[PDB]
RNA sequence: GGCGACACACGUGCUACAAUGCCCACUACAAAGCGAUGCCACCCGGCAACGGGGAGCUAAUCGCAAAAAGGUGGGCCCAGUUCGGAUUGGGGUCUGCAACCCGACCCCAUGAAGCCGGAAUCGCUAGUAAUCGCGGAUCAGCCAUGCCGCGGUGAAUACG
RNA sequence: CGCGGGGUGGAGCAGCCCGGUAGCUCGUCGGGCUCAUAACCCGAAGGUCGUCGGUUCAAAUCCGGCCCCCGCAACCA
RNA sequence: GGGUCGUUAGCUCAGUUGGUAGAGCAGUUGACUUUUAAUCAAUUGGUCGCAGGUUCGAAUCCUGCACGACCCACCA
RNA sequence: GCGGUCGCCUCCUAAAAGGUAACGGAGGCGCCCAAAGGUCCCCUCAGGCGGGACGGAAAUCCGCCGGAGAGCGCAAGGGUA
């Protein structure tokens, strides 16, 4: 990416309604979640 | 350089492609150019200066900034002098292009209400899908308390794919939520 | 935090702030905070990410909620329609549904009024 | 509006639909009760009702479950002003 | 108000008795 | 079956638009008429409608009964908002041969218009107006917000 | 054949000229006051601008054709 | 191009200490009536040819320059 | 006479060089740009089909296809990726 005034894009973590998202690498890390259609209520693995 | 998906595509991804179509060649088989983001914006015009909170929560959320549409012809019914922005358009690649496309898997389409999975029909039929949004705060960076007022935008991604076929298998195998 | 689909509430109560959810209020709500054994008179804004998800988690499973549950409301509809019923036809062309009276006022059912002459 | 202990259906055609029902064949009875309920039993029957004016026919299915025999058979004639 | 048959100041005008006005 | 139609238009009213206000708990004061074909105290189940049971009174005895406002304490914090309950989905109660047309009520979900109303125009001179309940007739049930009545608290203003 | 102006809500006028949106009176519709009607008061509705091309980003608005309309003219012979 | 002159919060204006700021029809409010009026009675700052430069201070003087109204002249 | 016209550009007329007339057929000019100029370096259209929130034939984005039908300030012709 060219040089200059550009987000950091660092590693992060973020959650689930189960536990914790690995992969992450995000900028403004730490993030939050609700809901996961996978971790899946609300949609996936039907209810 | 390391980003959990895209080596998930390289180590079962790939093979799984490679069994199920079966591939002369590395190549042929179906790899991922190119997810580029693009916000079509009316919503700034004639005041082109809401933009940038759309263009800085759109770095924020892809982590590149944007460059900036302006308008093909002049069409008189909406403005439309031949000048002005219409919306942010972000090429991702590489790496930045995963990084964004898993926190978008496991995080953002989750985070819709109903999400009843995603259009199959998307595919362009040369094997490329896109889509669209609409709340941006479906993205972890965005959290609604610096939402000035919501847009959405069309995710278009490219595929070596030959034809759609493949493009759905890809795509299922990378893990997206689908129907 | 926020509950099903979004609908984040905040500050005021907590049993009000519910009422903000869709397919919930009064009811539905002072039961389930006992349900959670959460004070009612807390304020969302601040309480422990212990309570939201165990009010969370709750609410979101429990009962069908308007993603899902605006869905199932107009499922009716169709169905109550489109069969050919008589409240079918309430609907179809768009009167009110239960008895009442359309020589005057529908209002609300009817939209405003377009007038138009005399004899 | 229920009854429940209740489940009341006019015993004139009553009777013709459980005959129809286990019958072997079936063609359209006209009744004046649609007062009645429809079915858990009578679905797949044409059946000719009674708005006050004449016998209408009506094709039955489950979506047709408890709803009382006339909903199908409107009483009116409008077609606006 | 008087109209709420949800509220104890409603079932009083209508004259009936509930969950918002037990006997 | 209709009298219950709905592009619309007038009349009479009810509930309102909120903080002298709404919601919850607790505690208090009436008059009048009805009712042993009925009114059901009281126990039980039911969130509740109500269903059970069941005691009393032809009733200054026993029942409808709860009066409401208020009073007290607590909450709401000026929000289309805990205002407001129209509309609609769903679940049941009961009357009745039967509740689709077309019933009344309970609960759950839904929460609409409306932020004091254009030209106009109504009532009221005192225990009156406003506002708050309650009874009765008709009646199986009820579309009563009606009408006939009853007490509760209780203004303003008349130069002329 | 000739030169000039015009065609816009039911009527009568603006707006065109200077591209971007259509206005004024009357009529009409709903309400008001009245025993009632007019008068009067409060509200509202209603049109693609003769037509057909073209120009432009956009045409009642600018250009060409045609259709009507009104006006002037047609003299020495 | 010369000469005079302007120049004004919605509009017209009316203001050359260096102070504020209006006076009329307008707009809203509010009495009055019926109708139309006519009378009455209530207001934010709106940093007033434009940037500059005079001073204790300039809507408010001085050069600048954009403009307007007026008037003279002249046009191979 | 009245009407029209009167200079300049483009197209035909014009007879495959130039030129060429009529009150022959058609249109345009009396400007505009301090970038719409110089140069260096990049870039390649219109359109159609598929795809894709608010996007509708048309805003933007993504694919393939597209040799010039686009663009070149304004008329026509020549020219031009
Ligand atoms: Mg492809
Ligand atoms: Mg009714
Ligand atoms: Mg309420
Ligand atoms: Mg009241
Ligand atoms: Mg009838
Ligand atoms: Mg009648
Ligand atoms: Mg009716
Ligand atoms: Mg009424
Ligand atoms: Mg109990
Ligand atoms: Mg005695
Ligand atoms: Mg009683
Ligand atoms: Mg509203
Ligand atoms: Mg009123
Ligand atoms: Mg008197
Ligand atoms: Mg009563
Ligand atoms: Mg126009
Ligand atoms: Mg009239
Ligand atoms: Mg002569
Ligand atoms: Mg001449
Ligand atoms: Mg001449
Ligand atoms: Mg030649
Ligand atoms: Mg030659
Ligand atoms: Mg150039
Ligand atoms: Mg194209
Ligand atoms: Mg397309
Ligand atoms: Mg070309
Ligand atoms: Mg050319």
């Amino acid at each position: 990416m060219k040089e200059g005034i550009h987000p950091k894009l660092v590693p992060a973590r973020i959650i689930c309604g189960c536990g914790n998202v690995i992969e992450t690498y995000s900028t403004k890390p730490e993030i939050y979640v609700e809901v996961c259609s996978k971790c899946h209520p609300f949609y996936t693995g039907q209810q | 350089l390391d980003v959990a998906l895209k080596r998930k595509y390289y180590e079962e991804v790939r093979p799984e492609l490679i069994r199920r179509f079966g591939y002369q060649n590395v190549w042929e088989v179906p790899r991922l150019e190119k997810v580029v983001i693009n916000q079509g914006l009316g919503e700034a015009k004639e005041d082109a200066r809401i933009l940038e909170k759309a263009a800085q929560e759109l770095a924020l959320i892809t982590g590149q900034k944007p460059a900036v549409t302006r308008a093909k012809k002049s069409i008189s019914n909406f403005k439309l002098r031949k000048g002005m922005p219409i919306g942010l358009r972000v090429t991702l690649r590489r790496d930045r292009m995963w990084i964004f496309l898993e926190k978008l898997l496991n995080v953002a389409l989750p985070r819709i209400r109903d999400f009843r999975g995603l259009n199959p029909n998307s595919f362009d039929g040369r094997g490329n899908y896109n889509l669209g949004l609409r709340e941006q705060l479906i993205f972890p960076e965005i959290t609604y308390d610096m939402v000035d007022a919501l847009r959405g935008m069309d995710i278009a991604v490219v595929t070596t794919a030959e034809t759609d076929e493949e493009a759905r298998a890809l795509l299922e195998l990378l893990g997206f939520p689908f129907r | 935090a926020r509950i099903a689909g979004v609908e984040i509430p905040r500050n005021k109560r907590v049993d009000v702030a519910l009422t903000y959810i869709y397919g919930i209020g009064k009811a539905r709500a002072k039961e389930a905070l006992e349900k959670t054994g959460i004070n009612p008179a807390t304020r969302v804004k601040d309480l422990t990410e212990a309570e939201v998800v165990r009010l969370r988690e709750y609410v979101e499973n429990t009962w069908k909620l308007e993603g899902e549950l605006r869905a199932e409301v107009a499922a009716n509809i169709k169905r109550l329609m489109d069969i050919g019923c008589y409240r079918g036809l309430r609907h179809r062309r768009g009167l009110p549904v239960r008895g009442q009276r359309t020589r005057t006022n529908a209002r609300t059912r009817k939209g405003p009024r377009k007038t138009v002459a005399g004899k | 509006r229920s009854l429940k202990k209740g489940v009341f259906v006019d015993d004139h055609l009553l009777e013709k639909v459980l005959e129809l029902n286990a019958k072997g064949e079936k063609r359209l009875i006209k009744t004046w009760s649609r007062r009645s309920t429809i079915v858990p039993e009578m679905v797949g029957h044409t059946i000719a009702v009674y708005n006050g004016k004449q016998h209408v026919p009506v094709y039955i299915t489950e979506n047709m479950v408890g709803h009382k025999l006339g909903e199908f058979a409107p009483t009116r004639t409008y077609r606006g002003h | 108000g008087k109209g709420d048959r949800r509220t104890r100041r409603g079932k009083i005008w209508r004259g009936t008795y509930g969950k918002y006005r037990p006997r």
